[PDB]
RNA sequence: UUGACCUCAAAUCAGGUAGGACUACGCGCUGAAAAUAAGCGCAGGAAAAGAAAAUAACCAUGAUUCCCUCAGUAACGUGAAGCGGGAAAAGCUCAAAUUUGAAAUCUGGCAACAUUUCUUUUGUUGUCCGAGUUGUAAUUUCAAGAAGCUGCUUUGAGUGUAGACGAUCGGUCUAAGUUCCUUGGAACAGGACGUCAGAGAGGGUGAGAACCCCGUCUUUGGUCGAUUGGAUAUGCCAUAUAAAGCGCUUUCGAAGAGUCGAGUUGUGCAGCUCUAAAUGGGUGGUCAUCUAAAGCUAAAUAUUGGCGAGAGACCGAUAGCGAACAAGUAGAGUGAUCGAAAGAUGAAAAGAACUUUGAAAAGAGAGUUAAAUAGUACGUGAAAUUGCUGAAAGGGAAGCAUUGGAAAUCAG
RNA sequence: UUUCAAUGGCCCGUCCACGGACCAAGGAGUCUAGCAUCUAUGCGAGUGUUUGGGUGAUGAAAACCCAUCCGCGAA
RNA sequence: AACCAUCUAGUAGCUGGUUC
RNA sequence: GCAGAUCUUGGUGGAAGUAGCUUCAAAUGAGAACUUUGAAGACUGAAGUGGGGAAAGGUUCCAUGUGAACAGCAGUUGGACAUGGGUUAGUCGAUCCUAAGAGAUAGGGAAGCUCCGUAUGAAAGGCACGAUUUUUCGUGCCUAUCGAGGG
RNA sequence: AAAACUUUCAGCAACGGAUCUCUUGGCUCUCGCAUCGAUGAAGAACGCAGCGAAAUGCGAUACGUAAUGUGAAUUGCAGAAUCAUCGAAUCUUUGAACGCACGCGCCUUUGGGUUCUACCAAAGGCAUGCCUGUUUGAGUGUCAUU
């Protein structure tokens, strides 16, 4: 074998000998995604997961990020 | 189409429907109380200014004027 | 317009000449039903269409303002020939006279009973009934596209000032109310066919 | 003939700007929507026979007309520290532009500050 | 004519909204008219259906039948009324659902939660 | 279904023990499911599994209100208690700081503010 | 022997901040076979630009951006700009001059006191330590200005209360047939008789529903809120021993350097070599115009991404997004990447009880239904293609054409 | 309509050769800028509103109205 | 050197087809 | 608007049913050439077609039921699916160590992603003593990290 | 000139899934708005319902909790809601990813045991670059002290 499970992107693209995933470039702090690969971007970009926090924020913007308790 | 908009198409969470559109969004007047009483919530601002006797602009109007009667 | 990113995405190029197959770009990869199949051409399934529709077509057409005004004056004049009204399709065999003018007290209505009441007194109500019984479901794909119903055209009420005349006459099927100062061609000449039945309030007529 | 600019938003830009005019003056009612501009001569031989609106009244125009630089921007009379009157004609055409303005102006009184003592 | 930009007259969006209505909104789409004697002494025209309310089926093959609602089956926009049923093949009895607009109400299930609503919607009690 | 208004007027250790009790039956209730149980007991698992949530929510609300009062009117308070709006909202200029003007800019709008006027016609 | 400092460290020191993502539009930088793509860095709801080291040669104009025009002109197939018309308009801040009769300034610790989208937010007051004279405030910005003299006109970085007025979040209220007759499983259909309409948009309901239901109109609004914008009235405090505008001058007027620039090199800017001045310097045609080498700034403007809406002479399941469906899914490749097919029973499962044959699969009876020519291999169900039935012809072609007979069938 | 007899009839497209097993659906002179001619319409030494401003309550991206400029023509 | 997605619908003087 | 494009996608033929791919008894079972038991005969002949491991795979292991897809035949069969069960450590291995090298840091390049560097012009780790020393610490000594044969 | 076989015609059946009608989807235009993250984001992995594998929701408080609103359900079988709203919380292993590595430590406090100088558990901590301040310092850096 040549590739094992990447820890940041989950795909078995993590080349053991280079210790760098081909899919997402872990362990570089950034993420590997090029403009010529537009399909590759859409396969992974924001929206293909839970977005548990952004859904929290988008919901709380309508009322103005208020804090407190109803009277 | 975007994964992001596919998320809330295949999700079960209701949208954030925000009800905003108003045909003829003629902004109502605050500021001076005298004008706010004698404003016409239908007619346009350049009609209302000329109705009250207030010059809407001191400079020439870069287009046509309104002539309803000969 | 179709998407300009359509047909362009799925990857394929020519396989080479001399392999008992046509030379279309055929998708790569394996294990999927899509593999080894052609696209990029109007003649392939899931293929880019020929001359994909653009949004910078010529949607609006310039017309000399003078022949616009010639058209309105011609269509207003045709609104005053009873014979042209009949071919246009208006049941006005009992209309008192043409042009059918009404008192200026009509411009201050407040209810649709009053509007319908007045129309029956001047025998123009034969035309509201026509456009009510003709109400048909559309034929074809138009009804799938927020164009669910079709019907005829009733009498055209023209006024000089609005005080409640529009709010009274608007809900009646077929009837359209227009200020005299903003006479519209699409209502003086529907379909391009002259002589729509018009009703003039007293002031509106005096302002022609 | 690459990327095109197509004007389908022309009718909606017409109203967006109309509503901005409506929104603005509704915030500042009694006062006009626009400032007074001077009348200036275009700087060419094809255009020096015409009169057009300037950018503001020079320092001397306001000094003769009777307003100082500080109180002239409050009541809505833009100043133009660049422009300058090279001939008595432009001075008189714009001095009497402010004269009719100051006659048609109703400066509302503000709130004063009155300390308990002197 | 809907003069508002606030509401959509798209057919596509009106069917998606009807068929994606949550129970707290389906509860309004399941209204029923009030019978003549109910209508005149409460001064209200209709009401959303509630369990135990007594209704009579106006339209359908079960025309003229009466009965008590057992459960307003809200997921499929159906009302299951007692002692109206269809007989299955094997001999079981599986009630069929009537639509809330095809039935009229002759007796209500008055509660302090309903009483406030009746006077809320311009009524009297 | 323990009403929350009943719980929230209890004591801390009183809520601590009821939670200790509430683990036992739910621990026992699951034991009967693997060994076979009735429909009523199986449905009762869900109600108890929410009743643990109701008690635990009440404890935290009480515990954090204690910190909020204990930290009331202090310069620095725990991060879990401060505003959580947006990283950019927190690092942006406060209205007091955006309102700040130089003394020169306070003399300019003092003696020469914007006037309210009107053009006659 | 003791101390000032200067520089440099260390700490799980007190409090903070940076990173990664998205990238439609923004600003850079790098760069191919167009200053393009790809690459790299960096932001915001806009960014950038921006109050002239600007045009012009006039009777002069007057920050920036954007649109039209200039104009396919000028200059050299590339491809301007000023003027002109519009949209929008808003101006300003430092360094360089002694506060010298007073570092007048600010971070932080603690202590209190209030305030709050908010117990989450934001400050004031006192007090101690420090920062800072190698320069923190006040003053000044070239349009000027300071310092005197003068005599007129002005002044709150306040805090409560109250009402009106706009802005947002949520809740809440809404007209009139389900009346008869025929069709049908079903009346939403046909006819009769009526109503409502500021509502005859759309959708749902067992078939074309303004009057069954949700809505639509009223609503450019009533109602209960919950926060708020800016003005108005009124109360309470107020450092005014002050601060500011404009006349006048027997006084003065600081203005940004390894930067401008000259030589050469890389494609206006940049590298190297050299290196300025003070009516000086820059740019234009002796005159004109601007005053760089420091800074900030709304709006008009862009917006294939985000959060929502409203549409359409669009497509209608080989179409339209790759995806109307469990779609970036099954799947393929070590990997980067690649990547599909598949919508419709019926008004309602009423999804075929039961008997019988069969081990089972199933069949045959039944039964459900308006319909099983609707049985989940489920709307309609074409052609190719096949099986049977009936008719016909066939000796190493058939197919077709014209003319008629035979049989079949239709009309007038 | 089917069959029979009499006479006749080389397999289509393409440039011998190349294509064609059969069927259903899909499938190719389109949109756009400039120019030229011609015909029609409006006006006529004039002509062109739709960069903008005004206005439009009822489909308000429509219609309707217009100031200064500017394009072409008038040497 | 091979491979991958882009540039890219690269390049046609030519081959084949082009619908009542 | 299609008869063609070695057209595209889907279906469908002819070619063609063509090319082609151990024995006996008993028991189970609706059904026995492929199942089971006994019986003989063979084959592998310890370099096994034997018994174990490592990687690898991931449950294929075991029990029960089934015979829809797999099975170039069939099965009463399977690695098929259906339904459950099964891996127990103070002493066995890993975890503990280093080798060649990789390699963060100190630094230095680079317009930049990044590059070099690991002994490098690095303030790079702790030990003891003492009536307590001005009730403010004096005196004395010594000089990273991952990586499988070692335990 | 019989039957078959071959072919044509018609009927029925098969195969197939065209045509038609539909359509919670696409695409295109316009409009309004500005809101990610060291207070742990985007993404990844594991996990949760009485019976769930997908998808959705959610995080050991796991198809949710508190609050407010509505006012009687859910549905496939056996102050409600597989409801709305959303100002309170919970938010496992990771990931910029942060004690060190891809299991091993250190630090402070607290607890347990019919075992208490041992063992164990728990809670809270320990990344780097930089900024302000603080405290502890270094220097044959500068200089002072009758
Ligand atoms: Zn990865």
């Amino acid at each position: 074998k040549s590739h094992t499970i990447c820890r940041r992107c989950g795909k078995r693209s993590f080349h053991i000998q280079k210790s760098t995933c081909a899919c997402c470039g872990y362990p570089a702090a950034k993420t590997r995604s090029y403009n010529w690969g537009a399909k590759a971007k859409r396969r992974r970009t924001t929206g293909t997961g839970r977005m548990s926090y952004l859904k929290k924020v988008h919901r709380s913007f309508k009322n103005g990020f208020r804090s407190g308790k109803p009277a | 189409a975007n994964p992001r908009q596919r998320n809330k198409q295949r999700s079960g969470k209701p949208r954030l429907t925000r009800r905003n559109a108003n045909k003829k969004a003629k902004a109502k007047i605050y500021g001076n109380f005298v004008i706010q009483q004698n404003w016409d919530k239908h007619a346009t601002l350049r009609q209302n200014y000329a109705r009250l006797g207030l010059l809407a602009t001191p400079n020439y109007v870069t287009g046509g004027v309104e002539k309803l009667y000969p | 317009a179709v998407s300009e990113k359509a047909g362009h995405q799925t990857s394929a190029e020519s396989w080479g000449t001399g392999r008992a197959l046509a030379r279309i770009p055929r998708v790569g990869g394996g294990g999927t039903h899509r593999s080894g199949q052609a696209a990029f051409g109007n003649m392939c399934r899931s293929g880019r269409m020929f001359a994909p529709t653009k949004t910078w077509r010529k949607w609006h057409v310039k017309v000399n303002q003078n022949e616009k005004r010639y058209a309105i004056a011609s269509a207003v004049a045709a609104s005053g020939v009873p014979s042209l009204l009949l071919a246009r399709g208006h049941r006005i065999e009992e209309i008192p006279e043409v042009p059918l003018v009404v008192d200026d007290a009509v411009q201050s209505f407040q209810k649709t009973k009053e509007a319908v009441a007045l129309l029956k007194e001047i025998k123009a109500y034969r035309d509201v009934i026509k456009v009510a019984n003709s109400r048909k479901l559309r034929a074809g794909k138009g009804k799938l596209r927020n164009r669910r119903h079709v019907q005829r055209r009733g009498p055209l009420v023209v006024f000089n000032e609005d005080t409640g005349i529009v709010k009274a006459f608007r809900n009646i099927p077929g009837v359209e109310i227009v200020n005299v100062r903003r006479l519209n061609l699409l209502q003086l000449a529907p379909g391009g066919h002259l002589g729509r039945f018009v009703i003039w309030t007293k002031s509106a007529f005096g302002l022609l | 003939q690459r990327y095109v600019k197509t004007w389908f938003n022309q009718p909606g830009r017409k109203l967006r700007r109309r509503q901005a005019r409506q929104t603005k003056a509704a915030k500042i009612a009694p006062r006009p929507v626009e400032a007074i501009r001077p009348a200036v001569k275009p700087p060419t031989i094809r255009y020096n026979m015409k009169v057009r609106a300037g950018r503001g009244f020079t320092l001397e125009e306001l000094k003769a007309a009777g307003v100082s630089r500080r109180v002239a921007s409050t009541i809505g009379i833009p100043v133009d520290h660049r422009r300058r009157n090279r001939s008595e004609e432009s001075l008189q055409r714009n001095v009497e532009r402010i004269k009719v303005y100051l006659a048609h102006l109703i400066v509302f009184p503000r709130k004063a500050g009155q300390p308990k003592k002197g | 004519m809907k003069f508002s930009r606030d509401v959509t007259s798209s057919r596509r969006k009106q069917r998606k909204a009807h068929f994606g209505a949550p129970s707290s909104v389906r509860r309004v789409l399941m209204s029923a008219p009030l019978s003549k004697e109910l209508r005149e002494q409460y001064k209200i025209r209709s009401l959303p259906v509630r369990r135990d309310d007594q209704i009579t089926v106006i339209r359908g093959s079960n025309k003229g039948r009466e009965g008590k609602i057992t459960s307003v089956y809200r997921k499929k926009f159906l009302l299951l009324i007692e002692r109206v049923t269809r007989e299955k093949a094997n001999g079981a009895s599986a009630p069929v659902g009537i639509d809330a607009s095809k039935v009229v109400i002759t007796k209500l299930h008055l509660d302090k939660d309903r009483k406030d609503l009746i006077v809320r919607k311009g009524g009297k009690v | 279904a323990l009403k929350t208004f009943e719980l929230r007027k209890q004591s801390q250790e009183n809520l601590a023990e009821q939670l200790q009790e509430l683990r036992q039956e739910l621990a026992s209730l699951r034991v009967q499911k693997i060994a076979g149980g009735s429909g009523s007991k199986l449905s009762k698992i869900k109600t108890t599994r929410k009743d643990i949530a109701r008690i635990l929510t009440v404890i935290n609300e009480s515990n954090r209100l204690a910190a909020r009062e204990a930290y009331k009117n202090k310069k620095y308070i725990p991060l879990d208690l401060r505003q959580k709006k947006t990283r950019a909202i927190r690092r942006a200029l406060t209205p007091y700081e955006q309102s700040r003007k130089t003394l020169k800019q306070i003399k300019k709008e003092r003696y020469f503010p914007l006037r309210k006027y009107a053009l006659k016609a």
